[PDB]
């Protein structure tokens, strides 16, 4: 399941629109995934790079970022095999997504919900109602 | 007379304004040879303005301390002229135009495409509708009276407040 | 004359140019025949 | 953060989930619905507040609402 | 012979019925309106063929074919300046007296009053002063009477029929297939042989056997009426040989190469001709003939069909260094494929090539008696600094369609493209800093003035008579232009112009042209101009650099070129994509472009233009005031733009009243956009849903439900209604100032 | 004179849009439809719309005419 | 109701609400809103369609 | 120049009138966002969705009325 620091990384020429001095003191994300060549994809940071045949790693600032790779990988190469974590300066690597190995948009036991109103959005509070109050809006 | 002015026949700076509005086209046409082209032009424009002035002092129209014709707007029937009358000839021709437009808008709700009969016009419909505004007041008040003018409050979307 | 053709001058846009250009143009000449009418003639 | 609600109105056609571009959205069990799910806001610390979930929701008001709360550096989208 | 003509025969059918469904042309809009939406969509999109069909050569079809409508309108437009030439101006009055008759080609009808426009331009005539400069146009061609406008009028109509015909033609019955457009070599090889060569060759023919002969009799003296027709120069070798003697050989010293026998209609002047004010004939004839030369001669450097000449490709290919990676690999598919990306060059380059057409127009002034025609130099130089600078946001705008739409990340791997996006940051960074350094160091040296000239510190001032800023470098480039003739062009007789220095150029008493020098005031000027100019270079090139991502939004070219916003998220990405960046840059080109041509007008009036009175000296429109006034902004604002309104906001009851209405209603008009720039389109939508409440009430509601403008519509209204007024109101006050006093 | 007069139409013209920008906000964070049950406030904004449209009418109907006839004697 | 009768909508936060649209199907299960209802106008998104309950769909 | 100035007048009271007034009663909700009263007063938009909703709060009609202000009193 952890991330294998020592899988080898895409082939690149460096570009200005990496990561900075936030990602090396507050948080960095990374991507692997499985490639079956040696092909050419576009960086969300910049230009060209290329992915080599078997397992590919990224480092990249934003969580965004690594998504919209991911997207970008499934719909042109069709490669559904990426995994994106979260890694801190102290060491911990966070695994992101796929949360539970399924990918969000199909359903999965186990999952609870989270932000779940049990009524329709008309049926909110007033704000008056609530004024001076603790009690939340959503009913 | 009304509200301190003078009939702009009998005032003095009308008279100027005519005077010099004469004198500068004149000071034009003594730059050119008679039979010419700009002299017919600049002797056409002095008949013009000649009528337009002798026009305005008969007609009962007041001027003013510059010389310039006033409204008068209040009502009385001595002025209706200027605002009463133009404002009757008015308020016909748009309830004609308001008449005709919300009776081809009804015909095209009952339309197969009821918004191609708004980009794509049917003209001969459209005919028969622009011909019926004359007796607007009558079609429209008939129409307000037998219901089919105002829709209840009831049948409109509104905000939910 | 063709209704394809037809159908092309009973658009919005040539409708309204024409009933516009029309309009104008009676403006135009009741100006040109009666000029400087500030007044219901009364 | 920024604060996401999914209300009972969902019609668990997951676009939402699919639209977001932050995984901050998945679909969990729900029997209200013909689709049997309902879209659900596990992961509102990584909400941007793009609003691409709403954009997305064919419900005639939204099922799902953002609101724009609190900014850190996840939810101002800022890679420094 | 891989290089040949191939074409479909009757592609598409020549039917009424797709004009009878509006939105045919698109998926999205052929279902019909259900929103207003609709209808703005429609005329959005139109034109945006790659955006309708998916393959290259519909798309190219389309192409050749509006560009054979275009050239229909563009004849059609010269025909009717040719006809009312003809027609209805005093051409044939303005002949005899060039410096005392004012050209007119407009006459209006007496309606409401407006025959007033109708005002006195001199020859028995009455009509709209024009100021396009086509009366100096026909007198350089040697047209010398109506009879030969009609002709031309009616040349011009039968181009306009052929080119439609053309166009229906070449899309309905015989379309070219797509191996026939991407023949770039081919292509190359007859544009600059066959249009600008031999387009230069036959130009110089004509001036050499019709403008020469003609131009040489008027400047003599003679009467229109009394010189012979020009083919009656073509027949009778004779009577070309009394006015140019060297015809007496004819085409004997041509082929020989015995070429200085035809010195006297192929010269090297420089300067202007005394008695018009214009460039001599004689070497505009010689320009065009050796810029055919070459012409033909460049059209012949790449390959078609036989085996000499160079490919594009291997000459790209091979410029590649240590610092470039693959070098310019991949730019010849670029450009024999995406049309966005040739439209991105050929408009940055047609914009700056009418930049550079304003100030050599004006600078040596290419017509007989148009320098002295000052309405209409300052028309033209304001014409084509407008012209120039919209197309070069066009240019930016048509890379930014490319890198979001016909940019493949595949195809440019480690290239030109690939380098230059891996490297953004840096150049927008440097950029971002130089217009920092250039605004603080040109506006704030205007803004130190102000405050010392009002503070009483006139010594604490940069000016000419205080802190010196001069242009040595430009002064010193213009010393060297004046000692050119006989030094470094040891053959030229003149300079190339008298703005460099040397004499006064005088024409019916007034100047033609005469040494610009350069101050203080010019050099804060011209570094207002480099400010300027980099700032728009700025926003262009930040809206293409930035076009497919950023760090902001990572897959911005998923949103496409044109695209509000991703949301209030992130902060805020309202005005993200690459479109509102033209947007943005448009504004800043009119900026731009406003003080250029304000800096000509001032310029020019105040140590240019004016009367040569007796001894020489010159009395100028505005009295040599640049100098001391064009150092602080309250200057300008006192000395130019309130000193010089005087002739619109005074032109009521006057020929130059519809100048001053223009300036007035431009001033609306601007004034209008602000409504829709300021403003958002959710107030809007909810304004328009208590008005659709009051239409429910009477039944009389639309079936295609009004909406507010999209957040796009909202701001490409708003920006035309801003340049509209903005250009309205200069284009008035221009106008009405320099006829009343130039 | 005329210093004092136009900083008091300006003092005017601020008070008066902060009455109407402080019910804005009366009516988003104090105003409760339920104790306010078919009242005087209850009831305007029950015809919110006929307010709105009728201001969007004269406001139209002024604007083009006093402009028609200002651009008409230029 | 039942499938293909008009309805006046009754939901406040509806686009169509005090609109008609008609029913198109009406579903059996233990769903929260069991009436789909068509319509012609469209809403600011574009959607003609949504699903009610009882209480906000009322027979004209 | 009395009369056409206080028409004028008239017309620039009645347009800030307008705009305010529409801020007050659209502050709580309107048809694109019914639920307007839930973001408060200043909010800067809802987004792209629904056709665009820029200058949809309460105080955006309070943004949007000191302009009309500024034109009125000049
Ligand atoms: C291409 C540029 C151009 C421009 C800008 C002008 C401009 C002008 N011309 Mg010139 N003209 C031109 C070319 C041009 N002309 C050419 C090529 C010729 C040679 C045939 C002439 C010959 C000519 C003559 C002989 C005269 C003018 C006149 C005029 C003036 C008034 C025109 C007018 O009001 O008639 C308006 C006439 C109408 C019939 C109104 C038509 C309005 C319709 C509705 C426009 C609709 C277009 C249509 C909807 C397009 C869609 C088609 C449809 C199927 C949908 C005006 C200054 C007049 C002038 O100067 O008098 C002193 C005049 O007498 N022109
Ligand atoms: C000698 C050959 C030649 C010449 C003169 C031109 C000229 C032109 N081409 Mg090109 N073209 C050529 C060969 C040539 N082409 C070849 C071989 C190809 C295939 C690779 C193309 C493919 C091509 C495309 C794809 C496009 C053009 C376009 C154009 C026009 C550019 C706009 C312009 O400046 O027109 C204005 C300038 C003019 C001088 C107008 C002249 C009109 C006629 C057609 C010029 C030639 C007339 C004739 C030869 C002269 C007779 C002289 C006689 C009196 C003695 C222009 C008419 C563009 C266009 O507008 O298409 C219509 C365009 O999109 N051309
Ligand atoms: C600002 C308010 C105001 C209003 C609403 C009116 C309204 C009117 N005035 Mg005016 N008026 C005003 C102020 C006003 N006035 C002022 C301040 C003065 C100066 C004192 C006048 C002086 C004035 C005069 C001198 C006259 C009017 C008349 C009229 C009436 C003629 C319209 C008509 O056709 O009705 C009546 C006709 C029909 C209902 C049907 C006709 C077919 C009308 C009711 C005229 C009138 O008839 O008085 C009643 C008239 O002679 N007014
Ligand atoms: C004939 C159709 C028609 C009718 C009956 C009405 C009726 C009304 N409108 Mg609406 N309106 C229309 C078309 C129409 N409008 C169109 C096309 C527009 C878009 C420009 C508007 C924009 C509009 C606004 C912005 C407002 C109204 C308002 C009003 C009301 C007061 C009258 C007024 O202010 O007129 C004003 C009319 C205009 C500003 C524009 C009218 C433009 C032309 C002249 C009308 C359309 C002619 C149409 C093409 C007919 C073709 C018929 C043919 C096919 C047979 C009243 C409910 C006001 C309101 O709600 O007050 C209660 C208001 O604020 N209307
Ligand atoms: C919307 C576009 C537009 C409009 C309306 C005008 C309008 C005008 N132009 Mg301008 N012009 C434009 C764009 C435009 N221009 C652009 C983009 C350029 C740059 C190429 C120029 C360059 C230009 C020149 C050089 C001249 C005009 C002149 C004129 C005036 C007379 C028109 C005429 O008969 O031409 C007549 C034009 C000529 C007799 C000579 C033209 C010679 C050039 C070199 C021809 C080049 C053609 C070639 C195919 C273009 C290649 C472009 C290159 C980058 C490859 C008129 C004010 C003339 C003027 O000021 O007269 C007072 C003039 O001499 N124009
Ligand atoms: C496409 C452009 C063009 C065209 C159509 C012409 C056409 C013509 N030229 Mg011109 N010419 C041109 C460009 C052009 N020229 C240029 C660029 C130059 C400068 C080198 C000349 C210099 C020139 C001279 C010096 C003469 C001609 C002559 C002629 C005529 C040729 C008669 C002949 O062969 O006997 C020529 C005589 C011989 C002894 C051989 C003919 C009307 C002759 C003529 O008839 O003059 C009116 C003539 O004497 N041409
Ligand atoms: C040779 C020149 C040329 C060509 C062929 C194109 C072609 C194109 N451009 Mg480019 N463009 C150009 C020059 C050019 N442009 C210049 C000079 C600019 C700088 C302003 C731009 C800026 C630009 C942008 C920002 C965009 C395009 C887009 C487009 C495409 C869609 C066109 C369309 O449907 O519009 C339809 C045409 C109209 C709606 C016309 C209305 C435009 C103005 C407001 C009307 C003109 C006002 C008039 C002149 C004065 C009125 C007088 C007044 C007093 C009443 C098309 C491929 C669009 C696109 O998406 O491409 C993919 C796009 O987003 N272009
Ligand atoms: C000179 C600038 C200017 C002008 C004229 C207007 C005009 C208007 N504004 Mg805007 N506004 C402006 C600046 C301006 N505003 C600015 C700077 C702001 C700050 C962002 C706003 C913010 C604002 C808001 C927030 C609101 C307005 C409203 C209004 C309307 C109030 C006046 C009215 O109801 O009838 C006056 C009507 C007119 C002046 C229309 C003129 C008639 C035209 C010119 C007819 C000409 C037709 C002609 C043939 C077209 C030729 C086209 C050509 C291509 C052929 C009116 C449409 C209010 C509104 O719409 O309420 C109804 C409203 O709610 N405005
Ligand atoms: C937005 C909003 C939401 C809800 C809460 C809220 C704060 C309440 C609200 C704000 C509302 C606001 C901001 C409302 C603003 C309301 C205003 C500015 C009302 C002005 C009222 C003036 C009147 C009635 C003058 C009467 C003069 C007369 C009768 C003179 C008569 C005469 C005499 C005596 C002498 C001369 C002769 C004549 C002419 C005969
Ligand atoms: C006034 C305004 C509107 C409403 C404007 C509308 C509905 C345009 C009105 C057009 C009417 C329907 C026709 C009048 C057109 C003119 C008479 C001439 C138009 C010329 C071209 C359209 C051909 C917006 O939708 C908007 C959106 C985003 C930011 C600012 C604004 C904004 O300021
Ligand atoms: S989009 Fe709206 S409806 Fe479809 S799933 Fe997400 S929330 Fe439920
Ligand atoms: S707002 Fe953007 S990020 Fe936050 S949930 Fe909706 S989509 Fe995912
Ligand atoms: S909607 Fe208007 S405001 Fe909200 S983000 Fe998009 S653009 Fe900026």
């Amino acid at each position: 399941e952890t991330l294998n620091l020592q899988i080898p990384s895409p082939t690149f020429e460096g570009s200005t629109g990496g990561w900075l001095r936030a990602a090396e003191v507050e948080e960095k994300y990374a991507i692997t995934w499985t490639s079956p060549k040696e092909q050419v994809f576009e960086m969300p940071t910049g230009g060209a790079a290329i992915m080599r045949q078997g397992e590919n790693l990224l480092y990249l600032a934003r969580k965004e970022q690594c998504l919209a790779l991911a997207t970008q990988v499934k719909n042109s190469f069709k490669i559904t095999d990426y995994k994106v974590y979260r890694i801190f300066p102290s060491g911990e690597v966070q695994y992101l997504h796929p949360k539970d190995g399924v990918f969000p948009e199909k359903v999965n036991a186990g999952r609870v919900g989270v932000g779940n109103v049990s009524h329709s959005i008309g049926k909110n509070l007033n704000p008056a109602q609530i004024k001076f109050t603790s009690k939340s809006f959503n009913g | 007379d009304v509200a301190g002015l003078t009939p702009c026949g009998e005032s003095k700076e009308f008279a100027r304004r005519l005077d010099g509005s004469v004198k500068k086209l004149q000071t034009r046409l003594s730059k050119y040879e008679a039979g010419t082209p700009p002299a017919l032009a600049l002797q056409k424009q002095i008949d013009k303005t000649k009528n337009r002035f002798d026009r305005y002092g008969k007609a009962g129209l007041l001027c003013g301390t510059d010389g310039l014709p006033h409204l008068i707007t209040d009502g009385r029937w001595t002025h209706s002229g200027e605002f009463v009358i133009p404002g009757l000839l008015f308020l016909y021709v748009a309830g004609w135009i308001g008449w005709v437009g919300r009776s081809y808008v009804l015909f095209a709700r009952t339309a197969d495409k009821p918004t191609e009969k708004e980009i794509i016009i049917d003209v001969p419909v459209a005919l028969s509708f622009v011909s019926t505004g004359f007796i607007w007041p009558f079609s429209a008040f008939k129409e307000f009276t037998s219901g089919n003018l105002i829709v209840p409050a009831d049948e409109i979307t509104v905000s939910p407040r | 004359m063709d209704s394809n053709f037809l159908k092309y001058l009973s658009t919005a846009p040539v409708l309204f140019t024409v009933w516009l250009s029309f309009t104008a143009s009676f403006i135009i000449e009741a100006n040109r025949f009666f000029p400087d009418m500030l007044y219901f003639p009364m | 953060s920024h604060s996401v609600k999914v209300y009972d109105t969902c019609i668990g056609c997951t676009q939402c989930v699919r639209a977001c571009p932050c995984d901050v959205l998945e679909m969990v069990s729900w029997d209200g619905c013909k689709a049997g799910q309902i879209a659900s806001a596990p992961r509102t610390e990584d909400c941007i507040g793009c609003k691409r979930c709403e954009t997305a929701c064919p419900t005639d008001f939204l099922s799902v609402r953002v609101y724009l709360g609190g900014e850190t550096t996840r939810s101002m989208g800022l890679a420094y | 012979k891989k290089v040949s003509i191939t074409v479909d025969r009757d592609p598409v059918a020549t039917s009424f019925e797709k004009w009878a469904q509006p939105g045919h042309f698109s998926r999205t809009l052929a279902k019909g309106p259900k929103t207003t939406t609709w209808i703005w969509n429609l005329h959005a999109d139109v034109h945006d063929f790659d955006s309708h069909t998916n393959s290259l050569e519909d798309i190219s079809r389309k192409i050749f074919s509006a560009h054979f409508g275009q050239l229909s309108i563009i004849f059609l437009w010269l025909s009717g300046m040719y006809f009312h030439g003809a027609r209805f101006s005093n051409y044939s009055a303005w002949l005899s007296n060039p410096t005392a008759v004012k050209p007119s080609a407009q006459v209006v009808w007496p309606i409401v009053g407006q025959e007033v426009l109708n005002g006195d331009v001199g020859g028995g005539f009455q009509g709209v002063q024009v100021t396009s400069g086509f009366f100096q146009i026909w007198r350089s061609s040697g047209i010398t009477s109506e009879v030969e406008l009609y002709w031309c009028a009616l040349a011009g109509l039968i181009m306009s029929g052929l080119m439609i015909f053309a166009g229906w033609f070449h899309y309905h019955k015989a379309a070219p297939k797509l191996e026939w457009f991407q023949n770039a070599e081919s292509m190359l090889n007859h544009h600059l042989s066959g249009l600008l060569g031999l387009g230069c060759l036959s130009w110089a023919g004509h001036q050499i056997h019709v403008s020469l002969p003609v131009n040489k009799l008027l400047d003599a003296g003679v009467a229109p009426q009394e010189i012979p027709l020009p083919h009656e120069f073509l027949v009778n070798r004779d009577l070309m040989a009394q006015l140019y003697p060297s015809f007496s050989k004819g085409l004997v010293p041509f082929f020989t190469l015995n070429w200085s026998e035809y010195s006297d209609f192929l010269t090297f002047k420089g300067g202007l001709n005394p008695v018009t004010g214009g460039l001599w004939l004689s070497d505009t004839a010689h320009h065009h003939l050796a810029l055919a030369v070459l012409f033909i001669v460049a059209g012949h450097m790449y390959r078609t069909n036989w085996g000499i000449g160079h490919s594009m490709k291997e000459i790209l290919e091979a410029h590649k260094g240590p610092f470039t990676g693959e070098g310019h690999k991949g730019l010849y598919e670029i450009l024999t494929t995406s049309w966005h990306a040739q439209l991105a060059i050929n408009l940055a380059m047609l914009g700056s090539v009418s930049i550079i057409v304003a100030h050599h127009m004006y600078a040596m002034p290419p017509y007989p008696y148009i320098a002295t025609d000052y309405p209409t130099q300052l028309s033209i130089f304001t014409h084509h600094m407008w012209i120039g600078g919209f197309c070069v946001c066009g240019g930016a705008a048509h890379a930014g369609i490319f890198m979001v739409r016909d940019y493949n990340p595949a195809q440019n791997y480690n290239n030109l493209l690939d380098r230059v996006i891996r490297h953004r940051d840096a150049i927008i960074s440097h950029l971002n800093w130089i217009c920092i350094f250039l605004g603080f160091h040109s506006f704030g040296l205007y803004i130190h003035n102000d405050t010392m000239r009002a503070l009483g510190r006139t010594q604490d001032m940069f000016s000419d008579t205080a802190i010196q800023l001069k242009p040595v470098f430009a002064q010193w480039v213009q010393s060297i232009h004046t000692l050119a003739p006989g030094n470094t062009t040891p053959n030229a007789l003149a300079t190339a112009s008298y703005a460099f220095g040397g004499d006064v150029v005088a024409v019916g008493n007034k100047v033609a042209m005469m040494p610009i020098s350069l101050g203080t005031a010019d050099f804060m000027v011209h570094h207002i101009h480099a400010f300027t100019i980099h700032v728009t270079v700025l926003i262009l090139l930040k809206g293409v650099l930035f076009s497919r991502n950023s760090r902001l939004i990572p897959d911005k070219a998923n949103l496409g070129f044109r695209f509000p916003c991703d949301g209030p998220g992130r902060g805020g990405t309202c005005q993200s994509s690459a479109w509102d960046s033209v947007f943005l840059g448009l504004f800043w080109m009119y900026n731009c472009i406003s003080v250029v041509i304000f800096h000509f007008s001032w310029k020019m009036q105040s140590d240019v233009w004016g009367t040569v009175q007796s001894d020489g000296t010159v009395t100028h429109i505005t009295g040599g005031n640049f100098a001391q006034s064009a150092i602080t902004i309250n200057g300008w604002l006192r000395d130019f733009l309130w000193a010089q309104a005087s002739q619109v906001i005074q032109s009521y009851g006057s020929a130059l009243s519809a100048y001053g209405l223009i300036f007035l209603g431009a001033h609306f008009i601007w004034a209008f956009s602000l409504m829709f720039l300021f403003s958002g389109r959710g107030y809007w939508q909810e304004l328009i849903e208590s008005i659709v409440w009051a239409h429910n009430k009477l039944n009389v509601a639309p079936a295609i439900q009004p909406r507010a403008l999209s957040i796009t519509q909202g701001r490409a209204v708003g920006l035309a209604h801003y340049l509209l007024g903005g250009i309205g109101t200069t284009w008035a006050f221009f106008l009405a100032r320099i006829i009343s006093v130039g | 004179q005329s210093a004092l007069y136009t900083h008091h139409q300006y003092i005017a013209g601020f008070l008066m849009v902060g009455a109407f920008a402080h019910g804005a906000i009366f009516f988003v964070r104090d105003y409760d439809p339920e104790q306010n049950k078919n009242n005087v406030l209850a009831r305007i904004l029950d015809h919110k719309e006929a307010i709105i449209s009728h201001l969007s009418w004269v406001s139209l109907f002024l604007g083009f005419h006093t402009l028609g006839i200002y651009v008409h004697n230029d | 109701v039942k499938r293909g009768s008009k309805v006046r909508i009754l939901r406040k936060e509806s686009y169509w609400y005090q609109d008609i649209g008609t029913v198109a199907t009406i579903d059996t299960s233990g769903i929260r809103y069991p009436v789909v209802v068509r319509f012609e106008k469209v809403s600011y998104s574009g959607v003609n369609t949504n699903n009610f309950s009882l209480d906000e769909v009322v027979e004209v | 120049g009395d009369f056409l100035i206080h028409h004028a007048i008239a017309l620039a009271l009645h347009t800030t009138t307008l705009i305010l007034v529409k801020g007050a009663l659209d502050a709580r909700g309107s048809k694109l966002m019914p639920d307007k009263k839930d973001f408060g007063y200043a909010f800067p938009c809802d987004g792209p969705g629904r056709g665009g909703t820029c200058d949809i709060s309460a105080w955006d009609a309070f943004y949007l009325s000191m302009f009309w202000m500024l034109n009125t009193i000049g």
